[PDB]
RNA sequence: AUAGGAUAGCGCAUUCGGUCGAAUUCUUCUCUGCGGGAUUCCUUUGUAAUUGCACAAGGUGAAAUUUUGGGCAACAGCAGGUCUGUGAUGCUCCUCAAUGUUCUGGGCGACACGCGCACUACAAUGUCAGUGAGAACAAGAAAACGAACCUACUUGAUCAAAAGAGUGGGGAAACCCCGGAAUCACAUAGACCCACUUGGGACCGAGGAUUGCAAUUUGGUCGCGCAACGAGGAAUGUCUCGUAGGCGCAGCUCAUCAAACUGUGCCGAUUACGUCCCU
């Protein structure tokens, strides 16, 4: 009836496969009806620059990215039962925000 | 230039020398058993290893080879 | 009353894919992305797409029904995805509906005309690097 | 076309005292009267209703000065005011539509008056 | 219900032949709708002698930067200049190419002083083709004659042997010099 | 032979017959026909400021609007900013590199309010215009009298 | 040397291209301009009526180039 | 005018560059002709391999051996 | 058809992202964290071997040789560049009409010239004017309730463009977006017809918009084109397959302003598959 999206967000691809997995192995204990783990495709961020800081020489760039990991699980479960769930150790670096489906 | 550097050289004659009657003439039987019997961080020197010990077995048939010792 | 036959196929040249559905209906139509083959332009694209056709014949498309959507790409690399998915989902409806006496005969013609017909193209656009102005051209060098 | 060419046509016709070829088509010899471009000279045609597939040499004289007063008065033919090349003169304030060699003699003139006034594109047209 | 190939489904590739004995295994006659197939043929050395004739031609008119990467014009181009040399020869333009290929080439020319060799049967191929295109290029510069024209009597001039042809004027010349320095 | 069904196929839709046929005719059956509003405007301004010069067809509102048709029956609840891409050019920039521009919105939109005019197209909900009932009508009719080849 | 090509067919040219451009084994605008001393779009012109008039036939065509041949 | 000649064996690429190819050649003649079974040693520009096809013109001359 | 060719169809006729239709099922495409797959693996009365290490063809395969493009990269150097990145600094110099700091006006863009690198040209395999079909990489709003940012759609519109309004949406796989890119196509029965010309836009005139504190910036409109330039001497760059070349697009700097760069897709060749002549 009432649906509750879960979005996990981190730079770290373990961290967040591994938090990920730790609710969806808490979800399937809590016995909740869920719409299973979306990988949402994964968002790099490019930054060219001179590698030199002068200005000399060949003109040598310097490429760093950045990788967004991105999940959402969708489940039918209250606000108590939604927050058993989430309550755990965690991870650092990842997020994971609550939000209402209407 | 397909040459097998000295690392795969000496990991495939290892395993040949430590599992000979486990190996054969084919060489994905003998990478499945490479997977098993070896621990590396990667799967091109796992299949290079595989190759190089599948040559080996196929020169021991025909003879004996320098570097390798069966008791 | 009759059961439905379908199947779904997909093709790839350069970014371009294109499904195709084919499905047993009583008159063969072919139409990629809504538009019939004698209507798509420039004759020499719909040379290449009803080259997937009269490679085999007509008479194995014959009472099918095929649809294609194709998407990314150029014009060109739209009718080559067209036309492999198009003799990808004839060998698919066949070995699905049909014995493989068959099929394997259908798929022989196909590769001795081209190999491209059923095997899509590896080829994809080369990364440009820095200071490079493309993949392989460098910056110009002056001397004096 | 596929029309005989008419007995009266010649190969140099004289509108607003310049020469204009009767080869080219009318428009593109309109446009070699100073002051009258493509576009300008697709709308004379347009407004003195011949076709723009005649040459330039077929014209009639009836219809000669017919072209070059619309060119001289285009605003009452009902060409826009922004489609003219003097909308607001700096002197007079009027809006017109300058051909011939009064375009050279206007440029001459705001030339003149910059260098007079001392400004800097006076100074640099003088450089 | 299947049908041998005809390019633009007009000319048939049966009865394909090179008039001499020369560069036959060089020249392809493979039946194909249309000049356009895209593929691989740089991979190997050889490979690309298996190229259809007609594709190779225009690949030869895709020169210059206003002419590089159209295929389609090319295509189109060759499509109006079969219809030409079809009017003009009375014979298959697929044949009257062939035969251009074929003799539009040198046998032998000098290379280093300078010493006469030699020409590999696949060079020959390339050089007919290069010859006739740069020819009708360059004749089609600024002239009333459009493209599909030019290139017609080039590889009709060509086909027959005749002088007016580009191709064959730098063939005669170079095979004149290669012997001079024989 | 050439006007013959293929064979268990009755009548015709749009985009089964040629774009340009279809647009054709549809602009000679407005110009024909009358009823089509044509702003004064059409006769001096140019389709686009991307371009240099004047369109030089006499019929190149009724073309357009055709067009307009035929793109609002192939994307419904479009606007006049789908439509200016639909109907952009790359622009000569002079010495400085080309760089494709947009047509101008004015002649989409006195094309778009001449439809409305002729109630072939009407705004749709939330946003954009859409096709009508006779417009549709309209458009398969003609789509059959193309490969028809009656052309008016 | 510049040619001098005319604009509009004269007295002669027009039936030198109603009787002479026919029986032409190979007819295309470029080359009836360079036999009649005329322009290409005039040529062109004249071998659209002909065509009209069914005395050539037209056998490859595009948007930009136009093949004709004498009637059999 | 143009007698021909099969490829038996490819020689090294003779010149500095590496653009010539010395090879050997057999002459295609008839059964009883005086060139039958005609090996000669000649100099070839262009991509060449074994069992290609060469038109000699003249077929006296002999390249020198590299 | 205008003169109207060619180019598949022969239980059940096609269509209709606004018909904003309902219902049901599923994952062909797509998303993506871990997997796999290629190893000379297989085959030559190949080469070589005369142990080997290998190699060349063909096979198998999505891919067949460092699979491909990157990144990383030893050990010595260089009085190479940077004391204009830094609260990196030693030694010096200025230090209150200051070598500090702010503010105002001007310069950094001034020309006869020489040189590096770009961009646009010299037209017809073209230029205008129509129609058509069609990518990818991306970016979006704010401190010590929303408002700035990006957008669609409408209107302006009872009448050019460029504007200007209004109304929504998007914190971005959600909006833009079904991303209508330009190369390209067109049997468009379109114009031109070999000319410095409707090729080419240098350069300049008059109006108006818009960015901005400031325009003595930037679009858009009408003139100018009669500015060279018709393919470039001696010279000399880069490049081997999705490559060269052609074509756009995005990010970036950024109030405003890309002939730049860093990416990205599109269309797509010639040649070589060698060699040590040159370097
Ligand atoms: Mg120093
Ligand atoms: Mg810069």
């Amino acid at each position: 009836g009432q649906t509750v999206r879960l979005t996990i967000t981190s730079r770290n691809a373990k961290a967040v496969e591994s938090v990920t997995s730790q609710l969806l192995t808490r979800a399937r204990d809590e016995k909740v009806t869920i719409h299973g783990p979306v990988r949402l495709p994964t968002r790099t961020l490019k930054i060219t620059t001179r590698k030199t800081p002068c200005g000399n020489g060949t003109n040598t760039w310097d490429t760093f990215e950045l990788k967004i990991y991105k999940r959402i699980i969708d489940l039918h479960a209250p606000t108590e039962q939604v927050k058993k769930i989430t309550s755990f150790t965690m991870e650092s670096g990842v997020d994971v925000s609550i939000t209402i489906l209407d | 230039g397909k040459i097998r550097t000295k690392t795969v050289k000496r990991a495939s004659r290892q395993v040949v020398e430590k599992y000979y009657s486990k190996l054969n003439f084919d060489f994905y039987q003998n990478k499945r058993v490479i997977m098993d019997v070896t621990i590396a961080e990667s799967k091109k020197l796992k299949n290079k290893i595989a190759g190089y010990t599948t040559h080996i077995m196929k020169r021991l048939a025909r003879g004996p080879v320098r570097g390798i010792s069966l008791k | 009353s009759y059961a439905l036959k379908q199947v779904q196929t997909f093709g790839k040249k350069k970014t371009a894919i294109a499904v195709a559905t084919v499905t047993k209906a009583a008159q063969c139509n072919i139409k990629v992305n809504g538009v019939p083959l004698q209507q798509i332009l420039p004759d020499t694209l719909r040379a290449k797409i009803m080259e997937a056709i009269t490679v085999v014949g007509s008479k194995y498309y014959s009472r099918l029904r095929i649809d294609v959507a194709v998407h990314g790409g150029g014009q060109v690399s739209q009718a080559y995805a067209a036309r492999q998915a198009i003799a990808k989902g004839l060998i698919a409806f066949f070995q699905k509906y049909h014995n493989e006496v068959e099929k394997a005969a259908l798929k022989d013609k196909f590769l001795a005309y081209d190999k491209f017909l059923l095997i899509a193209d590896p080829r994809r656009c080369e990364p440009k690097k820095w200071g490079r102005h493309s993949a392989r051209t460098r910056f110009t060098k002056s001397y004096r | 076309s596929l029309t005989l060419i008419p007995d009266h046509f010649q190969h140099i016709v004289r509108l607003l005292n310049t020469n204009v070829e009767g080869k080219r088509k009318v428009p593109f010899a309109l446009r070699m009267v100073k002051g009258v471009g493509i576009r300008f000279a697709y709308l004379v045609c347009k407004k003195a209703g011949i076709d723009v597939e005649r040459r330039a040499g077929t014209l009639t004289a009836e219809e000669l000065e017919k072209i070059a007063e619309i060119i001289a008065d285009p605003a009452k033919f009902k060409i826009p005011d922004w489609f003219l090349n003097r909308q607001r003169d700096p002197k007079t304030g009027k809006t017109e539509h300058l051909s011939s060699s009064m375009v050279d003699t206007r440029l001459r003139d705001d030339l003149e008056r910059l260098k007079k006034m001392r400004a800097h594109r006076g100074v640099r047209h003088a450089y | 219900s299947s049908k041998t190939p005809k390019l633009f489904n007009k000319w048939s590739f049966e009865g394909l032949e090179t008039s001499e004995l020369a560069l036959r295994d060089h020249i392809s006659t493979t039946a194909a709708y249309v000049p356009h197939t895209s593929g691989r043929w740089q991979k190997r050395r050889f490979y690309k002698a298996r190229m259809p004739i007609v594709e190779r031609l225009a690949n030869g008119l895709m020169f210059k930067g206003r002419g590089n990467g159209r295929k389609l014009q090319a295509a189109r181009l060759l499509k109006h200049t079969l219809e030409i040399i079809h009017l003009l020869t009375d014979e298959n333009p697929l044949q009257v190419v062939v035969d251009a290929v074929s003799k539009g080439a040198p046998r032998e020319d000098s290379t280093r002083r300078r010493q006469a060799v030699d020409v590999s049967p696949m060079r020959r191929v390339n050089e007919a083709i290069y010859q006739m295109c740069k020819g009708a290029r360059e004749a089609a510069f600024r002239n009333l004659k459009s493209m599909p024209e030019c290139l017609a009597d080039e590889i009709v001039n060509a086909s027959k042997g005749s002088s007016n042809s580009y191709a064959i004027k730098k063939k005669d010349e170079v095979e004149r010099v290669a012997k001079a320095n024989r | 032979n050439k006007i013959h069904r293929i064979g268990k196929r009755k009548g015709a839709t749009l985009k089964d017959v040629s774009a340009w046929r279809w647009i054709k005719t549809a602009a000679r059956h407005f110009k024909q026909e009358g009823k089509i509003f044509v702003p004064n405007c059409t006769e001096i301004m140019k389709s686009s400021h991307g371009r240099e010069r004047a369109p030089q067809n006499p019929d190149w509102y009724y073309i357009r609007c055709a067009a307009v048709l035929r793109a609002i029956y192939l994307r419904p609840g479009v606007g006049y900013g789908g439509l200016s891409k639909r109907f952009g050019n790359k622009k000569n920039y002079g010495s400085r590199p080309e760089h494709t521009v947009t047509s101008s919105t004015g002649p989409l939109h006195w094309a778009c309010k001449s439809l409305t005019k002729l109630g072939l197209v009407e705004p749709g909900a939330q946003s954009g215009q859409r096709l009508t009932r006779k417009g549709h009508k309209f458009a398969d009719s003609l789509a059959f009298q193309v490969q028809i080849r009656k052309f008016g | 040397e510049a040619l001098q090509n005319a604009v509009m067919f004269d007295k002669e040219t027009y039936d030198k291209l109603r009787s002479e451009v026919p029986k032409y084994k190979l007819i295309t605008p470029s080359i009836i301009s360079d036999r009649l001393k005329i322009a290409v779009s005039i040529a062109a012109a004249g071998l659209k009526q002909l065509c009209r008039e069914k005395l050539i036939r037209l056998v490859s065509c595009s948007s930009k180039t136009r093949v004709y041949t004498r009637i059999v | 005018q143009a007698q021909v000649g099969l490829i038996i064996k490819v020689l090294g690429r003779t010149g500095s560059r590496g653009n010539v190819t010395q090879v050997r050649v057999r002459l295609m003649a008839e059964a009883g002709s005086p060139d039958y079974n005609r090996t000669i040693v000649r100099n070839v520009k262009g991509p060449c391999k074994e069992n290609d096809m060469l038109s000699l013109m003249e077929t006296e001359r002999e390249a020198r051996r590299l």
